[PDB]
């Protein structure tokens, strides 16, 4: 059948990352006291 | 010297118990809080 017959040749067809910052949340740092020496002087007075 | 060691101990600024502050409602907290051990809730409801 010559009427469905198809040619084609070349043509030129030519049409990850995870991150969120938050504000802050900082813990208790420099996590060191003591209440005796200042106890003790106002005690001793 | 005892009132002395009291107003020490707990801040007795001129505001209150330092930043915190005791109302009809409840405890007012305008300073940070990081407890060292577990606390317990009821609920939490945060306001609208
Ligand atoms: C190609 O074949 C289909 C299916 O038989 C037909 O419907 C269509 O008409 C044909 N095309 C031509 C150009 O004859």
């Amino acid at each position: 059948d010559w009427c469905n017959v198809s040619l084609v040749d070349t043509s030129v067809p030519e049409p990850g990352i995870l991150e969120h910052d938050p504000f802050f949340c900082p813990p208790t740092e420099a996590t060191a006291r003591d209440f005796l020496a200042d106890a003790l002087v106002t005690l001793l007075v | 010297a005892m009132t002395i060691w009291i107003l020490k101990v707990m801040n007795f600024t001129i505001d209150g118990m330092g930043n915190l502050r005791i109302t009809e409602k409840g405890l007012k907290l305008e300073g940070d809080s990081e407890f060292l051990q577990p606390l317990y809730a009821k609920e939490i409801q945060s306001r609208p």
